[PDB]
């Protein structure tokens, strides 16, 4: 039965020829007599190109390939949420079976032009530069980008952390459930990154999908669209989901491995024709649904590390262009002392202020602005001790907001938290203060205003903005405190 | 006749014929399918085998699957019902809407006119916005570069010039967004809905969308801006229309070109390009000009690879373009709608002979007055401070309010005739409104309305 | 069961089955050899004919020469006699000792721990090298990398860490000599005899050495790795106690594998490397690793070739990594010795939280001035330094100490250096270097700070210096 079956021509690096087979679907996932499945890649005239989901030390010459009926779909629900699991949604957490009831394929078609509406809708990380200058909104698709080190796992880490309050609450609608993709990474890796947000209490929200470093190259290259299944079962049942692939710059590499060993043709660095659309189809599927579709929304952060810098290298290319906008992060920022190391200048979010609150938008605008003409400015910083008072004021200023743009790891911010501290920059309270002691203040004073002026940051989420009266009492706050702190 | 499916991989598909083979450039049908599939004849194998490129995924393909030759390339609906709909590469409508009900269908792939067909006219394309019709104008039958993106109010400008031609010139839009996303193509559609500009309730929309999505295979978004040319075709060579084409972007057309050359295993070129990279862009671009019927012409977005001028991509694109429309943050920042650079914009029918001995003169005046304006910024006398005060008036007076931004912003937009922006730059420069305020002369149309502002400030 | 030599290409070798066809990873025994000859299977090419690579040179192999499958990957001895013992990448002693005396045996192929076996505590490992331990200090059972172009001091650092953390360790040891000089592995073995770290005559031997330098042909280069990550993987999870693994140097390795890609039939990835460079890593790797079972801490040494950190093999690396330090030929060809990139080096634990937020800010204020300085020096370079202000002409003067009071003179290094070595407690490190940051020795002329240990040493060259 030369059909349904077939047997193995060749096996090598993960690629199994088969004879027969003349059945089968492009794409379709086969069995081996070990056991271990295959993707049918390559349809040609004489042979199936069989990628292997496993060690090939199982596979010889003469072993029988079966068709099975399989569909390459993963488990998906609430079930999965504080679950560690494989790329095919296996649990790897010891835990036990997945209790899933529901399952949907891996490889879908986005939504199209019509089941959607405009991104509207906050997503908060918590990161006071990207909520005020790179702001993200419900169904959008921001890349996180940058080398090795320079804090990305880190920015999708703190927004991942920052859902508690929202999830906690019970404003059904604000919600927001997590799904972390980690590709490629070592497994030590991944249980630190576990660790970490078991002890901030985030698992219990969150799906993590893990195909690392020693795990087949199929394995990694589907890891992305099984997260994003996961992710399109809250999106479709008028909830949110916020997924995360760190980081598909791996994901990349090991769909070249499979494409070069089938003797694709290879092009820049190697890839073949279709990696653009390898991400494109698995970015699409990020989107924000009109009421009619039950408004639920698919937020994805996409990874993408650089090498030296070098953004238009072509994996980074295609998914700048195919995403909404970009975090870039460097490295020299990172050792200046700019954590998170944001470049405001280059990165970009294209929803804007579309996805801000009416109180961040009424900070954000300002601050936009005066760090714009600092950047025009800011090379003679330390060499423009003549000019005129214009210019003087321009440097002081935007050097005073840069400070207050720096973070520390693990404690995302309430929006009411983050506009009473860009506010005290804006207004210039903070222009007479030396810029090295300006993270010292803000810690203190953050600490100062929670524990005792309580009603004062619950006011300015209550109206939704800074009144004259918040203005009133946040001056006082503010400049006796600073007073205090600078003796 | 009816073929067989020998190969699938990824985007390519080998299909044999035991009749008559396929034309390529052919497009093929393969049966047994939910939606349409469509794979378009790239290359005669041999041994009665054609390789195809997929206009759409290719999952779930067997081998010895039947495939239809429907005799022609790619044919889509043309004609008026085309206004205010949007279909996809392969003439599908994508909006939900029902059947494209034209009486005519048009193959996506037409050479370009010929030697003969051509009109040595050298006219400008009047779109009524004062700063592109004075010092960067737009030629019927040209290309424009369209250079910005996010913030600098590009989709208003779009929509403003689809208004604009219409209104003035009789002239319907076509707008190809190659390489969309699914996201802004679903906020240009609304966008377009809000601003009149495409009427669902009527048969008075302006412009035919053509979607190419960045999630559909390399040939679909490769294809795709000669869906958007051919739409547009109908309106010269049948009506005998000065039509809009706008293409966006210009960039991932060639992205796309390149991404399909390599799955067909030719040998990439300098840079990683398609080795036909000039021809691609050319076959494509000649099909945009002048005739004997009427003209097409063309606003490009232009993505710039790695801010490099000299990339093979962009030289390449530039070696067409006969003007440039440069949206500056640095101008948004200011304040000033549209925010169009008026230095960096620059346009090759900016010359005497071609546009008024009046429109040249005004126009280099208003150039180096502004050039003036920025080299006196850093440090006056009688003459310097007279050029300083008309600069900045010039500089506002190059603001305009947009029909298209008429509900948002709620004052009245306007569509300024040549003659009129002409003068009202040209009086500035002699001096004639040098008693009048600044700020009378931002965002009105003609410059009466500046004097009519002047009134109002008193 | 038996096949015969249908083709051989450099180490490359084809052999023919009639019978059973070996799987791949299997061990072949080429008969009519001098010394053993192992073919290891790496793929089935079709037509009953199995593609190898040869674990030592095929010159003499003849079309039609028999081949015996051994029913298994190539095994290696493993346990305690293993120590004090230099093998090769197939178990064979080569210390010339005889027999490696053990009746436990491991195959060289294994699967990784899974993430179920992972350990999650991270605790300091103070080395006594200045710029280590202030900022980007090693881990205990963690992963560490060495980072360096060709002649930039990746083993003189490996060899001052285990001249201050191996000597006194009270578990065992496993030294993986891959791809590098012969001359380096009889350097370290009579060391390690007169250190007593190795001993001839007794059972008190703490180091296993494995060795497959750069006088062999590729596929023992490819393998030896895992030879001695077997031995090392045995230690872990059979005795149970902390094992410190050193392997010197792991991009051999992957270049091994680049050698013989082509004639396995490959289309090059990018810059010459196997397509399958990342996974090939990634199964070698994820068994480096510390787990429920026991602790290793492991050292690597990673060769980066044309000084490009971008070149794939080092680019891969990094993510395998838990502390990386980086050595920097524009550094060293400044005196500046161990010439380690304060810049790009980095640590897991370098974490207020985990070093205490004294550490790490100092660690910080340090990382600040020197990448302020380096962004200053070329705009200086033309400008020239009159055109400072005296507090940033205050922050290149101190950069350049903090620069300076980096290096440091190691034990093993004194050939090299004229000066006595020096190991600096993790306390003082931190002391000197937060002492420099808050303008304490400003007065002091800035070669005081170059190749000493502790900061008391960079005041007495400073009196030194005068006269
Ligand atoms: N806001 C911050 N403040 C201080 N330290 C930070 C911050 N963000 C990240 N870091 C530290 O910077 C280091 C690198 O951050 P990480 O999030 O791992 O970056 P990455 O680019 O994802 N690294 P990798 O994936 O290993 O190339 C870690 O040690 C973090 O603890
Ligand atoms: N800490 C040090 N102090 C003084 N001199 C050093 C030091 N490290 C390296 N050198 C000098 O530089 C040479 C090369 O150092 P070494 O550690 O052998 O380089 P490597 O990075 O291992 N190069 P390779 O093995 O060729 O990839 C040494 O022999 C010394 O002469
Ligand atoms: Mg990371
Ligand atoms: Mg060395």
């Amino acid at each position: 039965d030369l059909e349904e079956t077939g047997r193995v021509l060749s096996i090598g690096d993960g690629i199994a020829r088969v004879h027969g087979l003349r059945n089968v679907q492009a794409e379709e996932m086969v069995e081996f007599s070990s056991g271990l499945k295959g993707m049918s890649l390559n349809l040609e005239p004489d042979n199936v190109g069989v990628v292997v989901f496993g060690n090939d030390k199982l596979i010889k010459e003469g072993d029988i390939v079966k068709r099975t009926g399989a569909i390459v779909d993963v488990p998906v629900g609430e079930e999965l949420l504080g679950r560690v699991v494989d790329a095919l949604g296996n649990a790897i957490d010891g835990k036990g079976p997945i209790g899933s009831k529901a399952r949907r394929r891996v490889g879908l078609k986005a939504p199209g032009i019509i089941p959607r509406i405009s991104v509207r809708e906050p997503m908060q990380t918590g990161i006071k530069a990207v909520d005020s200058l790179v702001p993200i909104g419900r169904g959008q698709r921001e890349l996180i980008i940058g080398d090795r080190q320079t804090g990305k796992t880190s920015i999708a880490i703190d927004t991942i952390i920052n859902q508690k309050r929202f999830n906690d609450g019970t404003d059904e609608k604000k919600k927001l459930y997590c799904i972390y993709v980690a590709i490629g990474q070592k497994r030590s890796t991944v249980a630190q990154l576990v660790k970490r947000l078991t002890d901030a209490d985030a698992m219990k929200y969150t799906i993590v999908v893990s195909a690392t470093a020693s795990d087949a190259a199929p394995l990694q290259y589907l890891a992305p669209y099984s997260g994003c299944s996961m992710g399109e079962y809250f999106r479709d049942n008028g909830k949110h989901a916020l997924i995360i692939y760190d980081d598909l710059s791996k994901q990349a590499v090991a769909y070249r491995q499979m494409s070069l060993l089938l003797r694709r043709p290879p092009g820049r660095e190697a890839y073949p024709g279709d990696v653009f659309y390898l991400h494109s189809r698995l970015l699409e599927r990020a989107a924000k649904m009109n009421d009619a579709f039950g408004g639920g929304s698919l937020t994805a952060l996409p990874v993408i590390e650089t090498q030296a810098g070098d953004v238009s290298a072509y994996i980074p290319t295609n998914v700048i262009s195919i995403t909404d906008g970009q975090i870039f992060l460097e490295t020299e920022l990172f050792y200046k002392g700019i954590r998170p190391a944001i470049n405001v200048g280059l990165s970009v979010s294209r929803v804007g202020s579309a996805a801000q609150t009416r109180a961040m938008k009424q900070v954000a605008g300002t601050m936009k602005l005066e760090l714009a003409q600092y950047r025009e400015v800011a090379a003679f910083a330390q060499f423009g001790s003549d000019l005129d008072a214009a210019t003087q004021q321009l440097l002081s200023r935007g050097v005073r907001l840069t400070e207050l743009l720096k973070q520390g790891q693990y404690s995302p911010m309430a929006i009411e938290e983050q506009v009473a501290v860009i506010y005290a920059g804006v207004r210039g309270y903070l222009d007479k203060l030396e810029p090295s002691k300006i993270t010292k203040f803000e810690n203190a004073f953050l600490s100062h205003v929670i524990s005792q002026h309580q009603a004062l940051l619950g006011k300015i989420r209550t109206d939704g903005k800074i009144s004259e009266e918040s203005d009133a009492k946040l001056k006082e706050i503010v400049t006796n405190f600073l007073a205090g702190f600078e003796a | 006749t009816t073929g067989r499916i020998v190969a699938v991989i990824g985007a390519v598909v080998d299909v044999q014929f035991d009749e008559g083979l396929p034309p390529i450039l052919n497009a093929l049908e393969v049966q047994g399918r939910e939606t349409r599939l469509v794979l378009e004849v790239a290359q005669h194998l041999g041994e009665s085998t054609v390789r195809t490129i997929a206009m759409d995924g290719t999952e779930g393909l067997v081998r010895g699957q039947k495939v239809l030759d429907s005799g022609a390339p790619i044919r889509i609906p043309v004609g008026p019902e085309t206004l205010g709909r949007i279909m996809n590469v392969i003439g599908e409508p994508i909006d939900e809407r029902g059947p494209i009900k034209t009486k005519q269908f048009a193959a996506i792939h037409a050479e370009a006119p010929e030697f003969v067909e051509m009109s040595v006219e050298q006219e400008i394309l009047v779109t009524g916005i004062k700063v592109v019709d004075l010092l960067a104008p737009y030629a019927k039958g040209g290309k424009i570069g369209l250079f910005g993106g996010a913030g600098v109010g590009k989709t208003v400008l779009i929509m403003e010039l689809i208004n604009n031609v219409a209104k003035a010139h009789g002239g319907y839009s076509v707008f190809a967004g190659v390489g969309e996303r699914t996201r802004e193509g679903n906020d240009l559609y609304h966008e377009m809905i809000e601003s009149g500009v495409i009427n669902l309730k009527d048969a008075t929309s302006k412009v035919a969308l053509v979607y190419g999505q960045m999630n559909e295979p390399p040939g679909a978004r490769a294809r795709v801006a000669l869906t958007g040319l051919t739409v547009a075709e109908y309106f010269r060579d049948q009506e005998g229309q000065d039509v809009l084409l706008f293409i966006d972007n210009i960039f991932r057309f060639t992205q796309a070109g390149s991404e399909v050359s390599a799955l067909l295993g030719r040998i990439p070129s300098a840079v990683g390009y398609q080795p036909t990279l000039a021809t691609d862009m050319g076959t494509m671009q000649e099909r945009i000009t002048t005739t004997k019927k009427g003209s097409i012409t063309s606003v490009q977005a232009i993505y710039v690879p790695a801010d490099d001028l000299t990339d093979p991509a962009p030289a390449t694109t530039f070696a067409h373009l006969d003007a440039t429309t440069v949206l500056s943050r640095a101008i948004a920042e200011l304040g000033i709608y549209p925010a169009v650079d008026p230095l960096d914009s620059t346009s090759r029918i900016m010359d005497p002979n071609i546009v008024g001995s009046e429109h040249y003169d005004v126009a280099r005046g208003v150039q180096k007055i502004l050039q003036d304006y920025k080299s006196l910024q850093d440090i006056l006398s009688e003459e310097d401070k007279l050029t300083v005060s008309r600069a900045r008036k010039i500089q506002r007076f190059l603001s305009q309010p947009f029909q298209v931004a008429e509900v948002f912003t709620g004052h009245l937009g306007k569509l300024v005739p040549l003659k009129e922006t002409i003068k009202g730059f040209q009086q500035i420069l002699a001096g004639e409104y040098d008693h009048l305020p600044e700020q009378a002369f931002y965002m009105v149309g003609p410059i009466e309305e500046a004097v009519a502002k002047a009134d109002k400030l008193a």
